[PDB]
């Protein structure tokens, strides 16, 4: 019996129920509500009632841990929401708020249902309020499998992570018809809101998958990292890997020349456990890396610069990416580990015309507000305000480390030499820049002041990180009483 | 009454009625004998310090006027190369279902070529040129 | 005796002490620390010690209410910060955190002090952490009177409001010398970070003043609105104005044609008390108005659309502006009053390439998260998701009102008619669009559903607003327990 799904598969596409079956465990899905009708009675809609009413909501179970989910249905009315569709979603989110369980939704709606009038707006508003209230209480993940237009786009935005499917998905606020009507330009749906556009240009989508099957397979892996609720502790899984594994290849990663580049992944991979990195937003703002990883069987958060791309310089997009990652990680009590290599901020008129001052402050706010244990490692250099922003010791950092060839200075040697000698005799470059770099572009001064705990061999990083992360397991820090902060938007 | 127009003042027999327009906390907009003035009310420190304050001069440009936003011109009011006075409507763009009306802030005349009716071009073009 | 300030005034500029004297009451300033030296002992700095060390910090008193402030000094070392300058500021902020008092700072620093090494970075980090921790506890206002470059720019950014002086002030992260070095373009300091640029292009500065004297005079007026701390109640001042003042001019403000424009200030001004509006960011994103105002002697927050500019259409910049204003207003228990007139969102490729999805969600998050009393008035129209975003009744709104000629529909009549009749006989426009607009583009349906409390004459708005704002004085609402939210950055 394979009835009524032949029409769907013929278009090389899967069904909502099949997606739900693929996500959860083999036999642990219990559909909650299945016999519900729209009761519209307008515009010749009194007929063609549907039992499911276009939504599939249940409970399920992943890796032995509970979950909640819902999936849109494209065959029935195009997946449009109504006064009645939104009730099921509201009930699921409320139940997942009472119990410490997350929510995952597979969006496929074609837009609002016009035949209901303003009831669709009512349902949208209720879903928006539930998302707003419960953000930071239970993790929310959203996946977009098909078209997603109109005002329905906003609820995925408030969710913590949004993923996209490559061939047959798109998302935008207004359709290309209106764009043609007002501006006069003919742009296709994919050219407007395709997965690539949101992966590279707008920065909304947190990832892209080639197929639905791969999407489910990796969504399970992502779910294996998250904590169940706000009050539950960070999960710890058994692992045969051990902190005594030898990592001596880190002694040679940093080149002896100051103008040559290297890949920061060569430093990230040895420290964490084998094959346990899940990069977030891999194709957007490549000069910074963010993602999840495990250290001795417990999930941690990774944020590191990359001198491979644009000399590892902070920017607007990198600031937004890092700020969102830090805020989410702190909201759910996940340790943060950072690797620092920054020469400063990206210089340019477009930057000031685009508001670098606002955006660069977001990362600093996220780092200063955080109360989870932090570990910082300075590999090569840290200059100016970039050193302050990237989790400096003064921002209530727990432990800070440096490598023997690091440099921590106010600015580059040339600018310091220029400002320290206004009209000093010519040729001052040769006998002053070298001396200043020798005397003050070294971690000795910063260690004398007390800004780094110790200068360590690069081969001891795994040992030190495991020791510190084990000791810091029970830190309790609290901020002054506030209704909420006022972050620079 | 606070923040109201009428102000009745009577010294001896003489009686006067003045009006209160507005203020920016250093300058008061008060009306005397049906005429607007701007009196400055400042203390010793403000008086002694207001001498040492730059007084820049605003740009006095008599040149072409551009449309702030894209749209469509549906109605025009003024004629090409004739007199124009301050506060006169010049034309009306319609955009996203809305007719605006950019006027002439201040000038005596113009020298230019009119943008014809229904010219859905805009994009900060030179609709009218003032010379 | 007018010694040592003749050199300053000759350049048409004022001194820090003169600014402090102008701000506070005539004789209520008590300078806190005045005999402090830098103790540097490097690069020939062992000499030329200064008593004040370039900073003036005190307590003062404005309108009989306490304050705290500090001012940079440009004559001494260019206003550079040090390990010692930042200590005074930290002490002031800590004291103003213990006591419920705000802080106001007049920035004039030329950058960091190179002769101290990394101690300047240490001081910057401490100030950044204090700003981050105490944001949302005590209001913070910052004014920029002169140059402000380097990494010192970030602390004004975290503060709630930043104002700028016209002729002789600028702010940016990197100087034009580096821009010329890397990109090769010659841009002046004013062309890069002048007050106009931040007033119109970047949206960082919340206002601009022509002179320092006017800056102080209006800063006092702004201070008269704010509450003293997080736990203190909203100030109420005596006022002869009364709720029984006649406002019948509102019956004629809205034109009888649907395509003609009007000025929303003609609706804003009658409702509030006379000469009591303080616009915030007047020259940026003019399609939305935000500011402070008084209603029956108590300060409230005003957020309204404007059909004068771009048909009152929501956008990126407007969303950011409104979101920041709402967040600040809610953080300190200030009532919010909104006027709604929106046809939707601005359509265009640049918008999606710039991330409309992220930015438009910020206003919705700010409106949904808020717990202060809200009053909403729908004058003419509200369509699509814009109706949901602008404080709809479903987002825990207290009271909502509409005017007799309003319209609340899913979308415009043309699109609804197109979607409701695919290939219906030609000429369907004339006998369908008119009928649909007549039947469903009216507040009767939304009133039937229960989305507006009542349909009122436009002459009763002041009466209704005063009644509701008086009754709602003691509302107590609380959100679920969270360490903090996760707003879409
Ligand atoms: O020496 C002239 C150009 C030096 C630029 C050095 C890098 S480029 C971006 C960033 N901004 C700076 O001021 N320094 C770094
Ligand atoms: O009828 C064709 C153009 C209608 C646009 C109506 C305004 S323009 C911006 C906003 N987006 C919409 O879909 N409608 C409004």
């Amino acid at each position: 019996p394979t009835a009524a799904e032949d029409l769907r598969h013929k278009k090389k596409r899967l069904t909502a129920m099949e997606r739900v079956q693929l996500f959860c465990d083999p036999g642990t899905f219990r559909e909650r509500d299945a016999l519900v009708e729209h009761e519209c009675h307008n515009f010749g809609m009194e007929k063609r009632k549907v039992p499911g009413d276009g939504f599939i909501t249940g409970t399920g179970k992943v890796f032995g841990r509970p979950v909640f989910l819902f999936s849109h249905d494209f065959t029935v009315f195009g997946g449009s929401l109504s006064r009645t569709n939104a009730a099921k979603v509201v009930r699921i989110m409320e139940e997942a708020a009472k119990i410490g369980v997350p929510v995952i939704g597979f969006n496929d709606s074609g837009g609002a249902r016009i035949h209901e009038g303003v009831d669709s707006l009512a349902g949208y508003a209720d879903i928006f309020l539930r998302n707003t209230l419960f953000s930071g209480v239970i993790p929310q993940i959203s996946v977009i499998m098909g078209p997603c237009a109109g005002g329905a786009v906003y609820s995925p935005a408030i969710t913590d992570f949004t993923f996209m499917v490559e061939t047959s998905s798109y998302m935008f606020v207004t359709g290309p018809e209106v764009v043609s009507a007002v501006g006069g330009k003919l742009v296709t749906k994919d050219e407007l809101g395709g997965p690539h556009v949101h992966a590279t240009k707008s920065g909304v989508s947190a990832g892209t998958f080639p197929n639905d099957i791969v999407a489910m397979a990796q969504l399970r892996r992502l779910y294996s990292y998250l904590p169940l609720s706000n009050r539950d502790p960070v999960p710890v899984l058994p692992t045969a890997d051990e902190r005594y594994r030898d990592v001596s290849s880190l002694n040679t990663v940093v080149p002896t020349e100051v103008k040559e580049a290297y890949d920061m992944r060569d430093v990230i991979y040895p420290v964490i456990d084998h094959d346990s990195f899940f990069e977030i937003q891999p194709q957007f703002a490549k000069n910074i890396i963010c993602g999840f990883a495990r250290v001795e069987g417990r999930s941690v958060c990774i944020i590191a610069n990359q001198p491979k791309v644009q000399a590892g310089v902070l920017d607007i997009d990198s600031s937004v990416k890092g700020a969102r990652m830090v805020r989410f990680a702190d909201a759910f009590n996940i340790p943060i580990i950072t690797f620092v290599d920054v020469p400063g901020f990206l210089p340019g008129v477009q930057q000031e015309y685009g508001g670098i001052i606002r955006h660069g402050a977001k990362l600093l706010y996220a780092y200063a507000e955080a109360t989870v244990p932090k570990v910082t490692i300075i590999t090569r250099k840290a200059y100016g305000g970039a050193y302050d922003v990237m989790s400096s010791k003064h921002l209530r950092g727990d432990s800070n480390y440096a490598w023997p060839h690091a440099e921590i200075a106010v600015m580059g040697a040339a600018g310091a030499c220029k400002l320290l000698y206004s009209k000093e005799t010519a040729e001052q470059q040769a006998q002053r820049i070298a001396d200043y770099e020798k005397t003050f572009c070294t971690p000795l001064s910063a260690a004398r002041k007390g800004f780094v705990d110790a200068v360590i061999d690069p081969s001891e990083t795994r040992m030190r990180v495991c020791e510190d992360l084990e000791r810091l397991a029970r830190k309790q820090l609290q901020n002054p009483w506030k209704k909420h902060g006022n972050i620079p938007l | 009454k606070a923040s109201y127009p009428i102000i009745r003042v009577k010294d001896g027999e003489a009686e006067t009625v003045l009006q209160f327009w507005g203020t920016n906390e250093v300058t008061y907009g008060m009306q005397m004998r049906g005429t607007t003035f701007d009196v400055n009310v400042m203390s010793d420190l403000q008086s002694t310090l207001a001498h040492f304050v730059p007084i820049t001069e605003a740009t006095t440009n008599t040149k072409q006027i551009l449309s702030p936003m894209p749209g469509v011109i549906v109605a025009i009011k003024v004629q090409p190369g004739q007199m124009v006075v301050a506060g006169e409507e010049l034309l009306t763009l319609e955009a996203m279902k809305m007719r605006n009306k950019i006027h002439a802030q201040a000038d005596g005349k113009v020298k230019e070529v009119k943008v014809k009716l229904g010219a859905t071009v805009e994009d900060n073009e030179v609709l009218v040129e003032l010379e």
